[PDB]
RNA sequence: GUAUAAGCAAUUAUACAGCGAAACUGCGAAUGGCUCAUUAAAUCAGUUAUCGUUUAUUUGAUAGUACCUUACUACAUGGAU
RNA sequence: CUAUCAACUUUCGACGGCUGGGUAUUGGCCAGCCGUGGUGACAACGGGUAAGGGUUAGGGCUCGGAGAAGGAGCCUGAGAAACGGCUACUACAUCCAAGGAAGGGCAGGCGCGCAAAUUACCCAAUCCCGACACGGGGAGGUAGUGACAA
């Protein structure tokens, strides 16, 4: 366990210590054949496994709060952790490298994820409820639940009709591709393929609200947000013309604001009915942002930043004081939080999953309690 | 030796000073045998290049280090690549400012060396020996890369270099 | 033809993927609320 | 697309063409030999090598990118009638833009590696004939 | 679930069959690796007869041949420009075999300063290509990848000069 | 809790029963290899410090470091790892294994003093124990002694005298037969080695001279012939 | 663990070894072209008994194959392998008959010292030497330059050198070892090539059969000049 | 290959020497054979090819690779179990 | 064998060619780009289920898919998708001090209350596996019953 920053600190309680780690091979060559002095007290992991050895890609906790899945790169595979068992429930592998998944029932009973190969994979306990091809590209993965549909982005332009641009949206319960929601991208090349072509023509960042009203945003290449309504199954709003690839949608706890992002690194929380940004915030160097969501603190609101140059910063939403900062060391390609409090689960390039924990945000989870004493007997060691 | 050379860095990174301190990650792995050629190639043309401000700091315990590196005849094959293309691999990336420096710390004795005068031969300088003859072979294999990599860019060094290389082929013209 | 492996969307009912969850509707808004909502935006 | 090029031949020079011949008593066409065409399943071009059997055959369809099928017709003995039957089969073979090609003309091909699930075979050598559509028979 | 057997598809004639025989260790096919860019993650897989691949996932340097003068130079690799096959790959850049992919510039320019001695980019016998020469002032310049990253562990190369450097950045422009 | 108090410098060990718990508090919420003083212990331990090193719950199950849960959890264990020794090569076993925390309901804790005090414990600091074998590879005798180059290990090594059997005879030695003693027998080894590289070296010269003499005896008999 | 039957028919086995026969191990020659050292020894020469009698006399340096000690029971040894046992001090030799079986030859030191092998490739071994392989999977390591494909050479197997050789010749007397035509030793007296694989040699044998065997099956064993002692 | 079994059995030059349980190390188990919804030129047979591939074991050959700024040096190599 | 099977494939790409991925390698085997195919009255396709070759007087003799309680995923090794192990889910089931912990075959008898061939002995021969002359082998051979016959 280390602590980066100054004022408010953080705990990077498992984590790589190393940028460039050497290969794990000669690793165990030099730790069975050599001597070595490790710190034996401090130094420890929490849950058991929590590596892949090349690269992680997603993590989630349920609604139960029970099982964490993530999903990582060599030999591609998805790992369920129990946490209260502190150890692997199991692993399973896969056919590509997973690019997002969700859980869909409370337990981990039933996930679903898009899939590299252009496939969407649905999974049980039992094994896997068989995949159906999406018939372009994707990149997130998003639920209804009040009316049971999947629904993915598309990048590119469709093959006739319109030329807009599509989300593939399937439901459960009827289980056909219903209809893919049209929202223009722009113009493309009339020579091309049906994939689209090198330079733009993406739909990025689907997100929706399951216990607010729950209006469908979507997020695409030429700064534009747009939102739908389900039960009308059509477009209410068009907005947010803005330089950069809008990466970051996620409600509040109220449902209204919204805190969106851009490629260059600059966020906007709007309102859904003022044009004009209640938060505008341009920070950290010009590597696109990838993760925001809003965390409470538990009186006051905050909002995460989670950006492929290492930073992860977390803001304030009532003054816009940046709160507090963090350097993960290596990239990290996907933050989740504990619905409690305290801890920042981060999905890393590296070869051990991240997770960072913050006393000064909440408390430690209710599976790992100790965590708040390992924090006293540091602030003991200084 | 790579222990002395581990127990030297960690006494230089124990002098605390912040030149030193955001290139301590990327100069320890260039002890670790396993990591010296990749290393390398992160330390020059990397995100994380050497910042010209604090360059002045960092450069004299860096062309230290990469000269024992250069030197060790312990991890390295046999024929050119052992150890040659390490050599050229260091020179190669090095810069031409830094060179000075480097050539420097490569020649002990014969950097304040002058083979002609005013008159003819310095007889009194070429009648002793201040370097053994195992030892100035490694200088004329070193020197040999350094203007192999260089090309012109020898013109601000040109009053060291022919002395040094005039003084090895005189003291061998005088040993056959 | 030049669409085939999941290129031209099969709208086919799928025999496993049939019943998998049941809806849930999760939304603390009362319903008279929203739709006056979605008026009141950017345009009006 | 990318640049198609002859796997190993150095182009860019400031200071060729690789053709191998295929053997088995055969001559390159002057299209092969020089013809600025490039194609990795010709073996005059490409790396692909003929070896094992060595058939003939009457093209059904040239119309196709660069292979044509051969319905080869042949006599089997039917012990019931005591008699000897038509029976005909359908080849696959790529081919190379070298040669000139017909309809109906009786072609040589030759067997390589599997270059597709049919594609067995490359064109030799065409003798052109005037051969008719699918009401001809011959068996060659 | 990922094979390398024909007894799934469909016979020559259009006919389909049962034929059905469990998947074998011979038929064997393994999960595909984006070579992305980073620093170097590589796993190495034995395979029949004991032998060792090297699949590398993530990337950093590889060496590239600026062979009409007579050099190959370990340079980082800055971001994949072009792929022939898909455009996923150009957008998450992926580094496969034929990836035209942009490189760094200061060895070669090393050499070719150390060399001859006429400086580049910034008598007769040193001689470049003005367009090669702009590349040079870019001080990046457009490679090609030879190596098959995923099954030999590296990403090496040639440099494209000429007629397929000229043709791939009107492929660029296309 | 009974406290398996071990002092690893003098190689002794001995359990020690342990009553009312008030007295082992302090043990509590205490990860392994954690310094704890025994001065709340006893009046007897006064200037102890000890290492707390494991130890085994109710129901008997192991405590391997690392884990932060206080309750036992259920682990998956690989091959090098505590708490577990594979049955075949390969095999990954879920175990239950307790967390490193000290709580209440454990039945035995392993104790390693690391710092004495100045009262000895009279069964635990008192009595010596060597260590059970000497050194047998012939540098570990040479830093163990501090031999120089002349004084020859032979009889530097380490003995012990048995009694045998036939009615009580003389006693016996045994001596542990040094592995890195440099002996001509090896020396004659090394030089038949480089000598079969010499040979081969000279024989391949011989073939290659005279295949090179018959193939110009060819050629110019195949021009002879033109 | 094949059976009696299932052995081939050229090492011969009675109706009394039991419905089993040995398998030959792996080795320089083939499966179906071998006579193991315990056929040889038990079941072909009967200086042995049992199984466990076989392995007496094997395991001590008795027995001599090839100018060097093999101890394994069952290692192969197809044609022409000098067998040297010292003891009875004898030196047997491996041809065929005229039906298509293994014949056995008694000799002494002199044609015991060689070994006629046939030359199944030539080619640029490591070094850039060139490096011939016969059908004893001997490889001599910088041969004669026109010793080339099925040539045989007179091995001198106490240091394994070339000494001589026959080139491949149309008048040349030849034995053949394969084919439905097996074991037949009469001259080559042609020769058709068939390129694109499969070439065949016309032979006639002394007293006037022509009959075609393929040029893999063939093995010259000299003009007129009889190498080893064909039996008499 | 590794023996200081606190294991047996000894003497005429004492690290070990003979026998040698335990354990570390290397090899082994692509089968011996069982059950039952079947496989309709896809298997299978003849007949080719690998210039499109992997191969422990066998047996045969086999490896010219020093110096290259530690010298005011190094020259009976380590730690684990 | 059949036209009471004339259209079939593109309904897991159906035929190419280009580019890569993966494989030990070729290959629509798989992924991106486009072209229009491929088979069939000379019998495709579908349907029925009743699943021989070589040795040549002869008979004889020789050779000839799916599972290890059920799906799903993984590990070793030259060779397995071993089912030998692991993990999770599902389904039985055992010990316990009620906290916990290990486990998934064939053969035999009854199958009415009335019935009928040994729970035999050894690797000794032939053969196989190993650090290896010795150690280990459910092929094989030896014996016992028998008024069904002969």
């Amino acid at each position: 366990k280390l602590t980066n920053p100054g004022p408010v600190p953080v705990y990077t309680v498992a984590g790589p210590s190393t940028a460039r780690p050497l290969p794990d091979w000669l690793l165990r060559r030099r730790k069975r054949s050599a001597k070595y002095d490790p710190e034996n007290l401090n130094n420890f992991e929490l849950i058991q496994e929590f590596e892949f050895e090349e690269a992680s890609n997603c993590v989630r906790v349920s609604e139960d709060g029970n099982w964490i899945m993530s999903t990582g790169t060599y030999k591609p595979q998805f790992h369920v952790h129990n946490t209260r068992e502190l150890s692997l429930s199991f692993s399973r592998h896969t056919n590509s490298e997973n690019v997002t998944f969700l859980l869909l029932s409370q337990d981990y009973s039933k996930s679903v994820h898009l899939q590299c190969d252009r496939t969407l994979e649905f999974h049980t306990p039992m094994g896997c409820h068989y995949s159906i091809r999406i018939p372009r590209f994707g990149r997130d993965l998003a639920y209804l639940r009040q009316s049971c549909e999947v629904l993915v982005p598309a990048v590119g332009l469709s093959s006739d009709g319109s030329g807009y641009g599509e989300v593939f949206r399937l439901d459960l319960e009827r289980g056909q591709f219903l209809r893919p929601w049209q929202v223009d991208v722009g113009e493309d090349e009339p020579g091309s393929g049906l994939q689209g072509s090198i330079h733009a023509g993406a739909v990025n960042v689907a997100a929706v609200a399951e216990n607010t009203h729950g209006l469908c945003a979507f997020g695409t290449s030429i700064g534009t947000v747009e939102f739908y309504d389900p039960r009308s199954k059509s477009r209410v709003a068009v907005l947010g013309n803005q330089d950069g690839e809008i990466t970051a949608l996620d409600y509040s706890r109220d449902g209204l604001s919204l805190a969106l992002g851009t490629s260059t690194g600059q966020i906007r929380i709007f309102d859904l009915r003022n044009p004009r940004p209640l938060l505008k915030k341009d920070q950290g160097m010009g590597l696109p942002i990838k993760n925001l969501i809003h965390l409470t603190t538990p009186t006051e609101e905050r909002k995460l930043l989670s950006a492929d140059k290492r930073i992860i910063k977390i803001w304030d939403e009532q003054s816009g004081d940046l709160w507090t900062s963090v350097e993960p060391l290596v990239d990290l390609n996907f933050v989740t939080h504990v619905p409690d409090s305290g801890m920042i689960l981060t999905a890393n390039e590296g070869k051990q999953m991240h997770c960072f924990f913050i006393p000064n945000l909440g408390l430690a989870p209710r599976w790992c309690h100790f965590l708040d004493n390992l924090v006293h007997e540091m602030e003991s060691e200084k | 030796d790579i222990e002395l050379q581990k127990l030297a860095l960690k006494a230089i990174l124990t002098w605390k000073s912040e030149g030193i301190k955001p290139y301590q990650e990327h100069l320890e792995y260039l002890l670790d045998e396993a990591r010296f050629k990749n290393e390398l190639t992160v330390l020059f043309q990397g995100d994380n290049k050497i910042l010209p401000e604090h360059r002045s700091e960092v450069i004299p315990v860096l062309l230290h280090l990469l000269y024992g590196r250069a030197i060790s005849r312990k991890g390295a094959a046999s024929g050119r690549h052992g150890l040659h293309a390490t050599r050229l691999a260091i020179i190669r990336q090095l810069d031409v400012e830094d060179m000075g420096s480097f050539l420097d710390i490569g020649l002990g004795p014969l950097r304040a060396i002058r083979v002609v005068d005013e008159q003819g031969v310095r007889e009194s300088v070429f009648a002793h020996e201040p370097l053994p003859p195992r030892k100035q072979v490694g200088l004329l294999n070193m020197l040999e890369a350094v203007i192999n990599e260089l090309g012109t860019s020898v013109e601000p060094y040109m009053d060291a270099l022919v002395n040094s290389v005039l003084y090895c082929l005189v003291n061998a013209c005088r040993k056959l | 033809r030049r669409a085939s492996k999941g290129r031209k969307l099969r709208y086919t009912v799928h025999e496993k993927l049939q019943n998998f969850m049941a809806p849930e509707d999760r939304r603390s808004w009362e319903e008279h609320a929203i739709d006056r909502l979605f008026g009141t935006l950017f345009g009006q | 697309r990318a640049f198609l090029k002859q796997p190993h031949i150095f182009l860019n020079s400031k200071v060729r063409r690789w053709y191998k011949d295929v053997g088995l008593g055969f001559k390159t066409p002057k299209t092969a030999i020089e013809g600025h065409y490039i194609d990795k399943k010709c073996p005059f071009t490409g790396m692909v090598s003929i070896r094992g059997r060595i058939l003939t055959g009457r093209v059904v369809s040239t119309k196709m990118h660069r292979t044509i099928i051969i319905r080869r017709e042949y006599l089997h003995y039917i012990p019931k009638y005591n008699r000897y039957e038509k029976r005909h089969k359908n080849l696959a073979a790529h081919v190379s833009p070298a040669f000139r090609v017909e309809e109906g003309d009786m072609v040589v091909v030759g067997q390589c590696r599997p270059l597709s699930k049919t594609v067995r075979f490359n064109v030799l050598r065409v003798l052109p004939r005037t051969g008719k559509s699918v009401k001809k028979f011959q068996k060659f | 679930g990922i094979s390398r057997d024909s007894r799934h598809k469909r016979s020559h004639t259009g006919a389909k069959r049962a034929f059905y025989r469990k998947k074998r260790a011979f038929e064997l096919g393994r999960q595909p690796a984006n070579t992305r860019i980073g620093p170097k993650r590589i796993h190495i897989v034995r395979t029949r007869g004991g032998n060792h691949k090297y699949r590398a996932l993530r990337l950093d340097s590889g060496n590239f041949a600026w062979g009409s003068e007579g050099c190959t130079r370990k340079t980082r690799i800055i971001g994949v420009v072009y792929h022939p096959s898909n455009n996923e790959l150009v957008r998450t850049n992926t580094l496969t075999k034929s990836a035209v992919v942009q490189i760094d510039a200061a060895p070669f320019r090393q050499w070719y300063e150390a060399h001859y001695g006429q400086p580049l980019g910034r008598a007769a016998h040193g001689k470049v290509d003005p367009a090669l020469e702009k590349q040079f002032e870019a001080g990046r310049l457009y490679a090609i990848i030879s190596s098959r990253p995923g099954q030999s562990g590296r990403a090496d190369g040639y440099i494209l000069e000429g007629e397929e450097l000229a043709f791939y950045q009107r492929k660029l422009h296309k | 809790m009974k406290l398996n108090i071990s002092h690893p410098a003098n190689g002794s060990q001995k359990l020690i029963e342990v009553e009312d718990e008030r007295k082992l508090r302090h043990f509590y919420d205490k990860r392994m290899g954690a310094e704890v003083a025994g001065d709340p212990l006893g009046p007897e331990w006064k200037g102890y410090i000890l290492r707390i090193t494991g130890g085994n719950d109710k129901q008997g199950f192991p405590m391997k470091q690392g884990v932060i849960a206080p309750n036992r959890v259920r682990l998956l264990l690989s091959e090098g790892h505590s708490c577990y020794r594979p049955r075949r090569d390969g095999e990954r076993k879920r175990k239950s294994v307790r967390g490193c925390i000290v709580g209440p309901d454990l039945s035995v804790l392993a104790l390693s003093i690391v710092k004495q005090g100045e009262q000895d414990i009279p069964g635990l600091t008192d009595v010596v124990h060597p260590k059970r074998l000497g050194p047998k590879r012939a540098t570990k005798i040479r830093r163990f002694f501090s031999l120089s180059k002349d004084d020859d290990v032979r009889k530097y090594v380490i003995r012990r005298e048995v009694q045998p059997k036939g009615e009580g005879k003389k006693p016996y030695t045994k001596a542990p037969r040094i592995q890195r003693l440099v002996t001509p027998q090896r020396l004659q080894h090394k030089r038949h080695r480089i000598a079969l590289k010499r040979r081969q070296q000279e024989k391949v010269k011989e073939e290659a001279a005279e295949y090179a003499q018959i193939l110009a005896k060819r050629v110019a008999e195949a021009k002879a012939q033109k | 663990h094949q059976k009696r039957l299932s052995a081939p028919s050229h090492w011969l086995l009675d109706k009394l070894s039991g419905a089993y026969a040995p398998r030959p191990s792996t080795g320089p020659h083939k499966l179906r072209d071998c006579m193991p050292l315990i056929v040889f020894v038990r079941n072909r020469l009967k200086y042995a008994l049992n199984y466990r009698e076989t392995k007496a006399i094997m395991m001590q340096r008795l027995v001599k194959v090839d100018g060097k000690v093999r101890t394994d029971i069952t290692y192969p040894a197809g044609f022409m392998d000098v067998i040297t046992i010292e003891k009875t001090g004898e030196n047997f030799r491996l041809i065929y008959d005229t039906k298509g079986r293994f014949t056995v030859h008694r000799i002494t030191d002199e044609e015991a010292k060689y070994k006629l092998g046939k030359v199944k490739r030539v080619q640029l071994g490591r070094g850039g030497v060139p490096f011939l392989v016969t059908h004893d999977a001997r490889t001599i390591r910088y041969p004669d330059p026109l010793i080339k494909v099925n040539d045989t050479v007179k091995i001198d197997l106490e240091t394994g050198k070339i000494t001589d050789f026959i080139k491949f010749d149309t008048g040349a007397l030849a034995m053949i070892t394969g084919g439905r035509n097996m074991g037949r030793v009469g001259v080559i007296t042609h020769r058709e090539r068939h390129d694109g694989g499969f070439g065949i040699v016309h032979l006639k044998d002394a007293l006037d059969n022509t009959f075609a065997t393929r040029e893999s099956n063939v093995f010259v064993i000299g003009s007129e000049k009889p190498w080893i002692s064909l039996p008499k």
